[PDB]
RNA sequence: UGUGUUUAUUAUAUGCACUUGUAUGAUUAACAAUGCGAAAGAUUCAGGAUACCUUCGGGACCCGUCUUGAAACACGGACC
RNA sequence: CAUCUAGUAGCUGGUUCCUUCCGAAGUUUCCCUCAGGAUAGCUGGUGCAUAUAAAUAAUCUUAUCUGGUAAAG
RNA sequence: AUAUGAAGAUCAAGGUUAUGAUAUAAAUGUCCCAGUGGGCCACUUUUGGUAAGCAGAACUGGCGCUGUGGGAUGAACCAAA
RNA sequence: UUGUAUACCUAUACAUUACCGCUAAAGUAGAUGAUUUAUAUUACUUGUGAUAUAAAUUUUGAAACUUUAGUGAGUAGGAA
């Protein structure tokens, strides 16, 4: 009248049927509740990127015009 | 029946260990947590804020996140049967650095060393693990002052 | 089966710390080899410590009995588990080959002591000679010249006759 | 006794049409021979694509068969449209293009024509591209129907954004407890 | 066009027997070295052991690769992590034997599938009797008997050099580099029963009979099944 | 690998015509005996729980039901 | 007595053709809920995306982290 | 104080895809689809109870839902589906 | 009763085979002188090919035929 409550029993025979489940492997996993000030012109570290080889290995002698910045850099 | 609540059999979780007490290293603090990287769970009960909850103590993730004192870090749990990667914003002094991979990555770094050099011989590279294979054929030479050194099968009385 | 004997010896394999481990054999008795290799790790595993799978079994040898033609009397020097009660015992048994007198004692023990044969441990067996043996039931045969008139035979069930018509007749004269 | 033969041991695929139109039966009977007789996985797309059902062929528009056609190098390449294609009045000038479609619509049918290019049922193709050469095959955007949108709520996760069923629109339907934070919780 | 038809296959035949009767020739003399291959190597192994014992040595012969397992009980009333050994070394049925690489990552599957599976390390008559007599071999996830040498070489002579059966017998036996593919090549070994039956079943060999490795008495129970 | 010393063994070099010699490309195929499917209707051989009856050995509890568990000394059901 | 009235029943009882294929559950949370739901799990159906590797996924070996039970005190 | 960080976006250079064994085809949606939500037995570990064919749990295997062989007999044992 | 030995008996299990289903894979669709097969004339290679004259099989409820493999317990329940 208060009979049997409370068992695993099953539980697993149940659970390893549809079995037991990895989630799945993402190249893109996402980015929400991220650091938000990492993240919000990090969205502008890109869209900073108008061109990457063609305007940019000008960049690479246009800095070398100036010999770089090899010293100061050392703080 | 209870389980309920949070740090609840954690008498032998939290507690520190045998005169490991007092003073945190300052290592602890010093130590980089780059976005990606692979991260234990071992949980500080001298710091009580940003203790994990008992769940993931024991357990591995990869650092999704890094902020001011504390690492996201994504944690599998099995909720039965099926498993759930869980979000676990963690402070620093509870997460740890994995040995697992990088005695991974020194071979890595030994897969380009071995086929490099082997450019001149060419084969085998031999880039795979191999299990332990059964042993040889072998002399065993006695000499070693000859055998009987004979055992018998004998210990009860008393 | 009939439990022939063997020289097991074993190692320890030798990890580069330690070169050429020091050798030890036996004399196991056992129906095959194949458990004649789990008889000497199990008693073994008293006396040093390598077990498996950290040792090694260099050459299991059988043992052919030198003299199997020769009459001598077997000594075995054994202990076993009873029910109460590790116990060691001196059996005597009378027999030609070395693996027939152990096996005749395997027996035996089963026979008295109930004594199933996981519980048997063989220390020694001997072929002592005469005047060294005690056990009474084998100086019997100590003597020449023995007679012993016999009463054994056959008596075939039901028979090459089942309802025979001439009755066997256990004695004649 | 051995071991263990549940599931999807029989496949759930379809090997027919389930659809008593003879016109399209007797495309499959066209397309099983080019299957089989010319193994290009063109003609077993068209095949297995001429099984489907209403959903899983959607409508392309006509806006959109005049777009996908910017593709490069592509001249003289045909639209195959396992499907409809339906006409797009957002396209003020339909380009001169080459359709073959189950259904093309008829507004859809004069603006191609006027241009004018060709439209083609699947053995006017058979016979151009046999091996499903100068072709662009397209469809439409499976789960644009609105009742994938209703797949499927259960609040908790900010992922949901899931639709509820609900038969009128207004405040007074399924907007307070649950939906509003003034009102038990915000989901 | 049907007046070139003849004239191309006629070639297509002349050409097909030339292999056919080039192959018959290779498998002659590929079956001829690996047969040597086996007598050199019992024979160093009795030129070893008499060069040991008159050298004051011993001579411990190699510890073996190639168990040959069967699975001799039940799908009834087992374990997960030991049914689970049995479908990761296809033996899903009673009397099913297949071939196995002994590799310590394997021998710890063997130790968990102990009670239900017996082994041991056979001869080469017992590799050649089990794929002569029972050698069944899978065809695009069918099974195929052997019949021919051309069910064997359609399969693997184009990635793996095996066209023979004395090929799929040597890289099985002398445990080849491409050991992984002859012996998943074939089916499991659908073996029969043996004649005189078992021993017990459910004790160990080395107890008083049946399960775990046999380890030289597997030979004697392959003349029973094959 | 190399080359000879060598002594052994396999393979290829069997074309044309014919024939009751393997896979018959899951082979079962032959010699011989019995017996003729009579114009209408016999007979020979093999088979047959047709609804039974006879005989014998093995098997065999009464169904529906709720139940952890029914042949139940649980309930229902005499028969159409 | 007749009607409303075929009142309601989380309860007992019964629920009518064959073969083929796949095959459970007695657990979770919550409920004036404990002979009952709704919920998730377990099931089936129906597909669809990928058929003349280096895609991955599941018991062992290896590497590493975790653990305070047996034993020990 | 670095437009060397750190993330990102590109070009360069990298033998033999980096234990083993397997692949019952696996992946993903929808009907949130039916029944179910009294369980019961057993080894091992367990709590209450003097005990119980009693009460309560962990683990895996079973009966329920299942014939057949064995234990004379029998839900569950041994064997085998 | 204890310890053993051989030799047998016994399942719906295992192996082989015949048959049913289910599953999974694969083949086949020029009919107009289409494809073959056996002969019978010529270009020529020795031999094959082509023209010609001598018998058939094929309009596969394309939802049909043909080929090969595995497989088979079932209440509640679902589905053909």
């Amino acid at each position: 009248a208060k009979s049997k409550n409370h068992t695993n029993h099953n539980q697993n025979k149940k659970a390893h049927r549809n079995g037991i489940k990895r989630p799945l492997r993402k190249r893109h996993e996402s980015t929400l509740g991220m650091d938000v000030k990492f993240l919000i012109n990090q969205r502008y570290a890109r869209k900073g990127n108008l061109s990457r080889e063609e305007s940019v290995k000008r960049y690479n002698e246009r800095i070398a015009s100036q010999k770089g910045k090899p010293k100061p850099v050392t703080l | 029946t209870n389980s309920k609540g949070y740090r609840r059999g954690t008498r032998d979780m939290f507690s520190r260990p045998f005169r490991k007490h007092g003073v945190i290293p300052l290592s602890t603090y010093m130590r980089v947590f780059k976005i990606g990287d692979i991260v234990d769970i071992k949980g500080h009960g001298a710091v009580q804020k940003g203790l994990p909850y008992k769940a993931y103590h024991g357990k591995t993730g990869r650092i999704f996140n890094v902020t001011q004192h504390a690492v996201g870090v994504i944690v599998n749990k099995r909720v039965r049967g099926k498993i759930l990667a869980k979000r676990v914003n963690v402070r620093i002094e509870h997460i740890h650095h994995s040995k697992c991979r990088e005695d991974f990555l020194r071979r890595v770094k030994e897969n380009e060393r071995l086929l490099k050099e082997a450019k001149e011989k060419g084969q085998w590279v031999s880039l795979k693990r191999q299990p332990e294979q059964p042993k040889k054929a072998h002399f065993v030479k006695k000499l070693e002052e000859p055998i009987a050194l004979a055992p018998i099968p004998y210990e009860f009385i008393a | 089966g009939l439990l022939k004997e063997y020289e097991v010896v074993g190692r320890k394999l030798p990890s580069e710390k330690e070169p050429q481990t020091p050798l030890y054999k036996m004399r196991i008795f056992a129906p095959d080899n194949i458990v004649a290799k789990s008889r000497f790790w199990y008693f073994l595993r008293q006396l040093k410590k390598f077990k498996k799978t950290t040792g090694e079994i260099v050459s299991i040898k059988q043992v052919y009995e030198t003299s199997p033609v020769k009459i001598k009397n077997f000594g075995i020097w054994l202990r076993y588990d009873s029910r109460s009660g590790t116990h060691n015992m001196y059996r005597e048994y009378r027999d030609l080959t070395v693996g027939g007198a152990v096996t005749q004692c395997y027996r035996d023990m089963g026979a008295r002591h109930r004594a199933r044969a996981h519980s048997i441990q063989i220390i020694k067996v001997d072929s002592i000679p005469a005047a060294k043996t005690r056990r009474v039931h084998v100086k019997q045969f100590h003597d020449s010249k023995i007679k012993f008139p016999l009463v054994q035979r056959v008596h075939h069930k039901g028979n090459r006759k089942l309802f025979s018509f001439r009755k066997p007749r256990t004695y004649f004269q | 006794g051995i071991d263990i033969n549940h599931k999807y041991d029989r496949k759930v695929r379809r090997t027919e049409p389930k659809s008593q139109d003879v016109y399209l039966r007797l495309l499959v009977k066209l397309y099983r021979f080019l299957q089989r007789r010319t193994n290009k996985k063109f003609n077993r797309i068209i095949l297995k694509r001429l099984f489907m059902s209403k959903i899983n062929r959607p409508p392309l528009s006509l806006q959109r068969i005049a777009r996908f056609f910017k593709a490069a190098n592509q001249p003289e390449s045909t639209i195959v449209v396992v499907g409809t294609v339906t006409d797009d009045a957002r396209l003020l000038v339909v380009p001169k293009l080459t359709v073959c479609a189950l259904h093309v619509t008829q507004t859809a049918r004069e603006r191609i024509l006027k241009a004018g290019g060709e439209v083609l049922t699947f053995d006017q193709l058979a016979l151009r591209s046999p091996t499903g050469k100068n072709t662009l095959l397209l469809q439409g955007r499976r789960t644009a129907r609105t009742a994938c949108k209703h797949f499927g709520k259960a609040p908790g996760v900010p992922h949901s954004h899931t639709r509820p069923y609900v038969r009128s629109k207004g405040r007074k339907f399924e907007r307070a407890r649950g939906r509003r934070s003034s009102c038990g919780y915000k989901k | 066009k049907q007046i070139s038809k003849r004239v191309a296959e006629s070639k297509r035949r002349l050409k097909k027997a030339a292999v056919i009767a080039l192959r018959k020739k290779e498998n002659l003399v590929r079956a001829e070295k690996y047969q040597n291959e086996y007598i050199k190597a019992e024979q160093r192994e009795i030129k070893l052991r008499r060069l040991a014992k008159k050298r004051n040595q011993f001579y411990v012969p190699a510890e073996a690769k190639l168990a040959f397992v069967v699975r001799i009980r039940g799908i009834n009333k087992v374990a997960p992590k030991v049914r689970k050994v049995l479908q990761l070394f296809r033996l899903r049925q009673i009397n099913n034997g297949v071939f196995i690489k002994l590799n310590k990552a394997t021998i710890n599957m063997l130790r968990i599938a102990e009670p239900y599976i017996t082994w041991g390390y056979p001869n080469l008559k017992s590799v050649r009797e089990l794929i002569y007599k029972r050698g069944f071999v899978k065809h695009n996830r069918q099974r195929v008997p052997i019949t021919d040498n051309f069910v064997i070489e359609r399969k693997l002579r184009q990635a793996h050099q095996i066209q023979c059966v004395e090929d799929l017998v040597h890289e099985i036996f002398t445990v080849g580099p491409n050991f992984k593919y002859a012996s998943n090549f074939l089916w499991p070994f659908k073996l029969n029963t043996p004649t005189g039956g078992w021993r017990k079943k459910a004790n160990h060999y080395v107890n008083g009979g049946d399960f775990g490795n046999r380890e030289d008495q597997i030979n004697r129970l392959l003349r029973k099944m094959v």
